[PDB]
């Protein structure tokens, strides 16, 4: 209402604040994007089996992220540097976190309780602090509102489309969360009902489908080879009538863009 | 910023976390409020306060100056000011409070209030021992332990919310959602705390409360307040009371501070003023900033 396009400003704002480093990965002499993939799709199996909101995913992966974009991390220790990043997005996020008894248990012990305990406390410094990052889910809700009308296979598709960009850091490291949040809502729009990114988020965002082009050539990519990919726990969670069973929607084979 | 450069003065308050001190910083002179953290791992409430109050940087909010670690402690290091509004308000037992200082009280806590929300943080504990006063006149929202950084459209949040006296009747009727109308019906309730200085709602429970309400307001209705007789803790057996002459709710208010009272004191949050617009009231057209009359 009166607050809606304050915040949206200061989201925006606060979305190139609060971006990873582009590049980290290359930097990182003992992990990988597919290492990278491997973790956040651990999280999302996490977050299922804990009823976790999907803004706490989207947060711990931003943490994680920022974390690496500054850290040198061991193979072997990239685990509790994502449990430690669920623990605090729970804490800032969910009405009722996990006890962290319960994130020392779905490591199948490989850390200590005392081990997420200080990685909380390293991320918490790492961070100094700044845990209120803005999301592709905070996009994504801010955009649902111009759904003309609102459509849940729609939004529950969008979600899934979003989701999927956390698991490949090349080459989603590279877009901000608005326009993630741009390209899987034009995307979901288009798959569902045929129509396309609205005039009114133009004059909201001043992003247009040229300028979402690049994002969603990607996506576009990502969705058809989904079916294909290493890492299925966000597919298999979109199965859910919860979310409309929207991964099993065909995606389009072109877009006409 | 290290703690072996403060020197503790005297304790000050109570909270989670634990007691607060008074601090001076020995090379600066800087005087301090530190707000000590005993190391579940670290809180939810410090993790939010933390975070929140770094993104809000505004005169009319309490300010974090440094965080302090330690493997053991977290110091919270802040501003200090000298009385709560509670407190000020017990002093002026009987002078009362100059009605230019409640209006620029009143407008202070409005500006807060709309940064807060234009930055997406929702306060909801908004209560006369959680505003502070400095000897220049300023007042400011403090203690956000119980905030949290809300979306659009906001999601279900925490059902606990807000210490009663000051919890908005959507609270208390157990709606699914709720938003930045709650910060504002606390302000409302502080409004007319800071000319009667008494509690406008004294409630005891959650159904007290209600009723405590619906006797000042009037039981509302679905004409007042579409969809109220449909919430979760909507009874048809409540009682139906009357409005009152809205004027002898707070009898000192004149036309203007009453038409900005009923405002914020609107059962339908979605037609509760928001801060922002509040602040443009005709009741702020003179509004000034004092000084308290008060020693504080
Ligand atoms: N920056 C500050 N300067 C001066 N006093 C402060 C400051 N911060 C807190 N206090 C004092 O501490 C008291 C209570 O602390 P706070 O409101 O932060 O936590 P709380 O959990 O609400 O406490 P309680 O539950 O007892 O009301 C306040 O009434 C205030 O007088
Ligand atoms: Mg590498």
């Amino acid at each position: 209402p009166d607050y809606h396009e304050d915040i949206h400003t200061y989201l925006r704002e606060m979305e190139v604040k609060c971006k990873p480093k582009v590049g980290y990965m290359k930097k990182q002499p003992d992990i990988t994007n597919s290492m990278r993939a491997i973790l956040v799709d651990w999280l999302v199996e996490v977050g299922e089996e804990y009823k976790l909101q999907n803004e706490t995913l989207h947060l711990a992966v931003n943490y994680i992220d920022r974390f690496l974009s500054s850290m040198s991390v061991l193979r072997g220790k990239l685990q509790l540097v994502g449990t430690a990043a669920m623990l605090l997005a729970s804490k800032f996020e969910e009405i009722y976190p996990p006890e962290v008894a319960e994130f020392v248990y779905i490591t199948d012990d490989t850390y200590t309780k005392k081990q997420v305990l200080r990685m909380e406390h390293l991320v918490l410094k790492v961070l100094t602090f700044d845990l209120a990052a803005p999301t592709v889910n905070q996009f994504l809700t801010q955009y649902f509102l111009h759904q003309q009308p609102a459509n849940c296979k729609v939004e529950s598709l969008a979600m899934f489309l979003g989701e999927l960009s956390l698991i490949d850091a090349d080459p989603y490291l590279k877009y901000l969360p608005s326009v993630i949040a741009g390209a899987a809502f034009h995307l979901a729009l288009y798959t569902v009902t045929g129509q396309s990114w609205p005039e009114s988020l133009i004059r909201k965002t001043g992003y247009t489908l040229e300028s979402l082009k690049p994002c969603l050539m990607d996506l576009h990519q990502t969705y058809l080879k989904a079916p294909q990919h290493a890492q299925q726990s966000i597919r298999e969670k979109y199965k859910n009538s919860k979310y409309h069973g929207v991964s099993l929607l065909n995606p389009p084979e072109t877009l006409n863009l | 910023g290290s703690m072996e450069n403060f020197q503790k003065v005297e304790k000050i308050g109570e909270g989670t976390y634990g007691v607060v001190y008074k601090a001076r910083n020995k090379l600066t002179g800087e005087v301090v409020a530190l707000k000590k953290i005993r190391l579940e791992g670290v809180p939810s409430t410090a993790i939010r306060e933390i975070s929140l109050l770094k993104e809000l940087n505004h005169p009319n909010i309490v300010k974090l100056l440094d965080v302090i670690h330690t493997e053991n402690k977290l110091y919270l290091v802040f501003e200090f000011l000298s009385m709560d509004l509670k407190d000020f308000m017990d002093a002026s037992a009987l002078t009362g409070i100059p009605l230019p200082l409640i209006k620029s009280y009143l407008f202070q806590l409005l500006q807060g209030l709309a940064f807060c929300h234009s930055h997406r943080v929702l306060h909801r504990d908004l209560k006369p021992q959680n505003l502070l006063i400095n000897t220049e006149g300023a007042i400011k929202l403090a203690d956000f332990g119980l905030a949290r950084a809300f979306g659009v459209p906001v999601r279900t949040y925490t059902h606990e919310v807000v210490t009663l006296w000051y919890r908005a009747p959507e609270i208390l009727l157990g709606c699914k959602y709720y938003s930045t109308a709650v910060d504002i019906w606390s302000l409302g309730c502080i409004f007319a705390e800071m000319v009667t200085r008494r509690a406008l709602f004294p409630g005891d429970s959650e159904i007290d409360q209600l009723f405590r309400i619906f006797r000042t307001l009037g039981t509302p209705d679905e004409v007042v307040w579409p969809g109220v007789t449909s919430m979760p803790d909507y009874k048809p057996s409540f009682p139906k009371w009357a409005r009152q002459d809205f004027s002898k709710v707070v009898p000192p208010l004149d036309e203007d501070g009453r038409s900005l009272l009923s405002q914020m004191l609107h059962y339908d949050p979605n037609k509760r003023i928001s801060a922002k617009a509040a602040l443009a009231h005709p009741f702020f057209q003179d509004v000034t900033k004092p000084v308290p009359h008060l020693r504080l």
